[PDB]
Protein backbone atom coordinates (compact mmCIF):
# COMPACT_ATOMS: atom_id res chain seq x y z
CA UNK A 1 0.00 0.00 0.00
CA UNK A 2 2.75 2.48 0.88
CA UNK A 3 4.66 1.80 -2.34
CA UNK A 4 1.54 2.01 -4.49
CA UNK A 5 0.27 5.25 -2.95
CA UNK A 6 3.66 6.94 -3.26
CA UNK A 7 3.97 5.92 -6.92
CA UNK A 8 0.42 7.07 -7.69
CA UNK A 9 1.12 10.40 -6.00
CA UNK A 10 4.22 10.83 -8.16
CA UNK A 11 2.22 10.05 -11.29
CA UNK A 12 -0.54 12.52 -10.44
CA UNK A 13 2.06 15.18 -9.62
CA UNK A 14 3.72 14.66 -13.00
CA UNK A 15 0.38 14.83 -14.83
CA UNK A 16 -0.66 18.06 -13.11
CA UNK A 17 2.77 19.64 -13.64
CA UNK A 18 2.65 18.84 -17.35
CA UNK A 19 -0.94 20.04 -17.75
CA UNK A 20 -0.56 23.33 -15.87
CA UNK A 21 1.45 25.43 -18.40
CA UNK A 22 -1.01 24.67 -21.21
CA UNK A 23 -3.87 25.99 -19.09
CA UNK A 24 -1.79 28.99 -18.04
CA UNK A 25 -1.28 29.82 -21.72
CA UNK A 26 -5.01 29.77 -22.61
CA UNK A 27 -7.13 29.65 -19.43
CA UNK A 28 -10.64 30.35 -20.70
CA UNK A 29 -10.69 27.85 -23.57
CA UNK A 30 -9.25 25.01 -21.49
CA UNK A 31 -11.66 25.76 -18.64
CA UNK A 32 -14.64 25.73 -21.01
CA UNK A 33 -13.58 22.54 -22.79
CA UNK A 34 -12.91 20.59 -19.59
CA UNK A 35 -16.16 21.83 -18.05
CA UNK A 36 -18.21 20.79 -21.09
CA UNK A 37 -16.59 17.34 -21.25
CA UNK A 38 -17.15 16.71 -17.54
CA UNK A 39 -20.76 17.86 -17.73
CA UNK A 40 -21.58 15.72 -20.76
CA UNK A 41 -20.08 12.70 -18.99
CA UNK A 42 -21.92 13.29 -15.71
CA UNK A 43 -25.24 14.03 -17.41
CA UNK A 44 -24.94 10.95 -19.59
CA UNK A 45 -24.27 8.83 -16.52
CA UNK A 46 -27.32 10.05 -14.56
CA UNK A 47 -31.06 10.25 -15.16
CA UNK A 48 -32.35 13.77 -15.78
CA UNK A 49 -35.58 15.72 -15.31
CA UNK A 50 -35.86 19.25 -16.75
CA UNK A 51 -38.65 21.22 -15.05
CA UNK A 52 -39.00 24.97 -14.58
CA UNK A 53 -39.01 26.45 -11.08
CA UNK B 1 -8.40 -48.86 23.72
CA UNK B 2 -8.01 -45.67 25.76
CA UNK B 3 -4.22 -45.95 25.47
CA UNK B 4 -4.54 -46.44 21.71
CA UNK B 5 -6.72 -43.33 21.46
CA UNK B 6 -4.20 -41.29 23.46
CA UNK B 7 -1.23 -42.31 21.30
CA UNK B 8 -3.23 -41.72 18.12
CA UNK B 9 -4.14 -38.24 19.35
CA UNK B 10 -0.48 -37.47 20.11
CA UNK B 11 0.64 -38.59 16.65
CA UNK B 12 -2.11 -36.53 15.02
CA UNK B 13 -0.89 -33.57 17.09
CA UNK B 14 2.65 -33.93 15.74
CA UNK B 15 1.43 -34.27 12.15
CA UNK B 16 -0.83 -31.22 12.48
CA UNK B 17 2.03 -29.16 13.91
CA UNK B 18 4.30 -30.07 10.98
CA UNK B 19 1.62 -29.25 8.41
CA UNK B 20 0.87 -25.94 10.13
CA UNK B 21 4.54 -24.96 10.04
CA UNK B 22 4.69 -25.74 6.33
CA UNK B 23 1.55 -23.70 5.68
CA UNK B 24 3.00 -20.74 7.60
CA UNK B 25 6.16 -20.80 5.48
CA UNK B 26 4.12 -21.02 2.28
CA UNK B 27 1.93 -18.10 3.36
CA UNK B 28 4.95 -15.92 4.11
CA UNK B 29 6.47 -16.66 0.70
CA UNK B 30 3.20 -15.93 -1.09
CA UNK B 31 2.82 -12.66 0.83
CA UNK B 32 6.23 -11.36 -0.19
CA UNK B 33 5.58 -12.46 -3.79
CA UNK B 34 2.30 -10.53 -3.83
CA UNK B 35 4.08 -7.46 -2.47
CA UNK B 36 6.67 -7.58 -5.26
CA UNK B 37 3.96 -8.03 -7.90
CA UNK B 38 2.02 -5.05 -6.56
CA UNK B 39 5.13 -2.87 -6.52
CA UNK B 40 5.97 -3.68 -10.14
CA UNK B 41 2.39 -3.05 -11.26
CA UNK B 42 2.33 0.27 -9.40
CA UNK B 43 5.56 1.39 -11.08
CA UNK B 44 4.16 0.52 -14.50
CA UNK B 45 0.92 2.34 -13.69
CA UNK B 46 2.87 5.45 -12.67
CA UNK B 47 4.75 5.45 -15.97
CA UNK B 48 1.47 4.99 -17.83
CA UNK B 49 -0.07 7.91 -15.96
CA UNK B 50 2.89 10.08 -16.94
CA UNK B 51 2.41 9.14 -20.59
CA UNK B 52 -1.33 9.84 -20.41
CA UNK B 53 -0.68 13.25 -18.87
CA UNK B 54 1.81 14.09 -21.61
CA UNK B 55 -0.72 13.14 -24.28
CA UNK B 56 -3.49 15.13 -22.61
CA UNK B 57 -1.31 18.24 -22.38
CA UNK B 58 -0.27 17.92 -26.03
CA UNK B 59 -3.91 17.64 -27.10
CA UNK B 60 -4.87 20.54 -24.83
CA UNK B 61 -2.38 22.84 -26.57
CA UNK B 62 -3.93 22.27 -30.00
CA UNK B 63 -7.46 22.53 -28.63
CA UNK B 64 -6.58 25.76 -26.84
CA UNK B 65 -5.09 27.61 -29.80
CA UNK B 66 -7.45 26.35 -32.51
CA UNK B 67 -10.46 27.12 -30.32
CA UNK B 68 -9.18 30.50 -29.14
CA UNK B 69 -9.37 31.25 -32.85
CA UNK B 70 -13.11 31.64 -32.08
CA UNK B 71 -14.34 30.91 -28.54
CA UNK B 72 -18.08 31.61 -28.75
CA UNK B 73 -18.81 29.46 -31.80
CA UNK B 74 -16.83 26.58 -30.33
CA UNK B 75 -18.79 26.92 -27.09
CA UNK B 76 -22.02 26.78 -29.09
CA UNK B 77 -21.01 23.69 -31.09
CA UNK B 78 -19.55 21.84 -28.10
CA UNK B 79 -22.62 22.56 -25.97
CA UNK B 80 -24.87 21.20 -28.72
CA UNK B 81 -22.74 18.06 -28.99
CA UNK B 82 -22.86 17.67 -25.21
CA UNK B 83 -26.65 17.98 -25.23
CA UNK B 84 -26.96 15.32 -27.91
CA UNK B 85 -24.54 12.95 -26.16
CA UNK B 86 -26.14 13.38 -22.73
CA UNK B 87 -29.74 13.03 -23.92
CA UNK B 88 -28.98 10.20 -26.37
CA UNK B 89 -30.26 7.77 -23.75
CA UNK B 90 -34.03 7.37 -23.40
CA UNK B 91 -34.03 6.95 -19.60
CA UNK B 92 -34.89 10.60 -18.84
CA UNK B 93 -38.01 12.76 -18.84
CA UNK B 94 -38.16 16.32 -20.17
CA UNK B 95 -40.85 18.89 -19.35
CA UNK B 96 -41.53 21.82 -21.69
CA UNK B 97 -44.09 24.58 -22.16
CA UNK B 98 -45.89 25.87 -25.28
CA UNK B 99 -44.59 29.32 -24.29
CA UNK B 100 -41.00 28.11 -24.66
CA UNK B 101 -39.15 29.88 -27.46
CA UNK B 102 -38.41 26.66 -29.38
CA UNK B 103 -42.14 26.02 -29.84
CA UNK B 104 -42.85 29.60 -30.92
CA UNK B 105 -44.10 28.17 -34.23
CA UNK B 106 -46.31 25.56 -32.58
CA UNK B 107 -48.75 28.39 -31.89
CA UNK B 108 -50.52 29.26 -35.13
CA UNK B 109 -50.33 32.82 -36.59
CA UNK C 1 -4.17 5.92 -25.51
CA UNK C 2 -1.79 8.87 -25.78
CA UNK C 3 -1.41 8.41 -29.54
CA UNK C 4 -5.16 7.99 -30.03
CA UNK C 5 -5.89 11.13 -27.99
CA UNK C 6 -3.44 13.19 -30.04
CA UNK C 7 -4.91 11.89 -33.31
CA UNK C 8 -8.50 12.62 -32.23
CA UNK C 9 -7.50 16.12 -31.11
CA UNK C 10 -5.91 16.77 -34.50
CA UNK C 11 -9.04 15.54 -36.27
CA UNK C 12 -11.38 17.72 -34.22
CA UNK C 13 -9.11 20.74 -34.72
CA UNK C 14 -9.13 20.17 -38.48
CA UNK C 15 -12.93 19.83 -38.59
CA UNK C 16 -13.52 23.00 -36.57
CA UNK C 17 -10.94 24.96 -38.57
CA UNK C 18 -12.63 23.95 -41.83
CA UNK C 19 -16.15 24.63 -40.58
CA UNK C 20 -15.50 28.04 -39.00
CA UNK C 21 -15.13 30.17 -42.18
CA UNK C 22 -18.46 28.83 -43.42
CA UNK C 23 -20.05 30.08 -40.19
CA UNK C 24 -18.29 33.45 -40.40
CA UNK C 25 -19.74 34.19 -43.84
CA UNK C 26 -23.42 33.78 -42.84
CA UNK C 27 -23.72 33.31 -39.07
CA UNK C 28 -27.48 33.56 -38.53
CA UNK C 29 -28.65 30.89 -40.98
CA UNK C 30 -26.09 28.25 -40.05
CA UNK C 31 -26.56 28.94 -36.33
CA UNK C 32 -30.32 28.52 -36.69
CA UNK C 33 -29.94 25.32 -38.72
CA UNK C 34 -27.53 23.74 -36.23
CA UNK C 35 -29.75 24.76 -33.31
CA UNK C 36 -32.86 23.31 -34.95
CA UNK C 37 -31.10 20.04 -35.77
CA UNK C 38 -29.76 19.66 -32.23
CA UNK C 39 -33.15 20.35 -30.65
CA UNK C 40 -34.78 17.90 -33.06
CA UNK C 41 -32.37 15.17 -31.98
CA UNK C 42 -32.57 15.88 -28.24
CA UNK C 43 -36.37 16.04 -28.25
CA UNK C 44 -36.61 12.90 -30.35
CA UNK C 45 -34.42 11.08 -27.83
CA UNK C 46 -36.47 12.03 -24.73
CA UNK C 47 -40.05 11.99 -23.48
CA UNK C 48 -41.94 15.29 -23.59
CA UNK C 49 -44.50 16.95 -21.32
CA UNK C 50 -46.00 20.26 -22.44
CA UNK C 51 -47.96 21.39 -19.38
CA UNK C 52 -48.34 25.15 -19.16
CA UNK C 53 -47.08 27.01 -16.10
CA UNK D 1 0.22 8.92 3.52
CA UNK D 2 2.51 11.59 4.96
CA UNK D 3 4.92 11.25 2.04
CA UNK D 4 2.07 11.43 -0.48
CA UNK D 5 0.67 14.50 1.28
CA UNK D 6 4.06 16.22 1.12
CA UNK D 7 4.32 15.46 -2.60
CA UNK D 8 0.80 16.71 -3.30
CA UNK D 9 1.35 19.93 -1.36
CA UNK D 10 4.67 20.66 -3.06
CA UNK D 11 3.09 20.06 -6.47
CA UNK D 12 -0.25 21.84 -6.12
CA UNK D 13 1.15 24.88 -4.31
CA UNK D 14 1.92 26.29 -7.77
CA UNK D 15 -1.77 26.98 -8.49
CA UNK D 16 -4.49 25.97 -6.01
CA UNK D 17 -7.54 27.18 -7.94
CA UNK D 18 -6.81 25.14 -11.06
CA UNK D 19 -6.10 22.05 -8.96
CA UNK D 20 -9.40 22.52 -7.14
CA UNK D 21 -11.19 22.85 -10.48
CA UNK D 22 -9.62 19.70 -11.94
CA UNK D 23 -10.03 17.61 -8.79
CA UNK D 24 -13.66 18.66 -8.32
CA UNK D 25 -14.42 17.82 -11.96
CA UNK D 26 -12.87 14.38 -11.53
CA UNK D 27 -14.84 13.91 -8.30
CA UNK D 28 -18.07 14.79 -10.12
CA UNK D 29 -17.19 12.26 -12.83
CA UNK D 30 -16.37 9.53 -10.30
CA UNK D 31 -19.26 9.99 -7.85
CA UNK D 32 -22.02 10.14 -10.46
CA UNK D 33 -20.53 7.24 -12.45
CA UNK D 34 -23.11 4.90 -10.92
CA UNK D 35 -26.49 5.07 -12.67
CA UNK D 36 -28.45 5.15 -9.41
CA UNK D 37 -29.19 8.86 -8.86
CA UNK D 38 -31.66 11.41 -10.21
CA UNK D 39 -30.89 15.01 -11.16
CA UNK D 40 -33.45 17.80 -11.57
CA UNK D 41 -32.22 20.76 -13.62
CA UNK D 42 -34.09 23.63 -15.28
CA UNK D 43 -34.03 24.97 -18.86
CA UNK D 44 -32.88 28.32 -17.42
CA UNK D 45 -29.73 26.69 -16.02
CA UNK D 46 -26.43 28.12 -17.22
CA UNK D 47 -25.28 24.83 -18.76
CA UNK D 48 -28.50 24.66 -20.80
CA UNK D 49 -28.23 28.29 -21.91
CA UNK D 50 -27.61 27.20 -25.52
CA UNK D 51 -30.82 25.15 -25.60
CA UNK D 52 -32.76 28.42 -25.97
CA UNK D 53 -33.20 29.93 -29.41
CA UNK D 54 -30.53 32.40 -30.64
Amino acid sequence: YKAQTILEAQGEVARFAKLLPEYKAAPEITRERLYIETMEKVLGNTRKVLVND
Amino acid sequence: EAIYNRMRAEREAVARRHRSQGQEEAEKLRATADYEVTRTLAEAERQGRIMRGEGDAEAAKLFADAFSKDPDFYAFIRSLRAYENSFSGNQDVMVMSPDSDFFRYMKTP
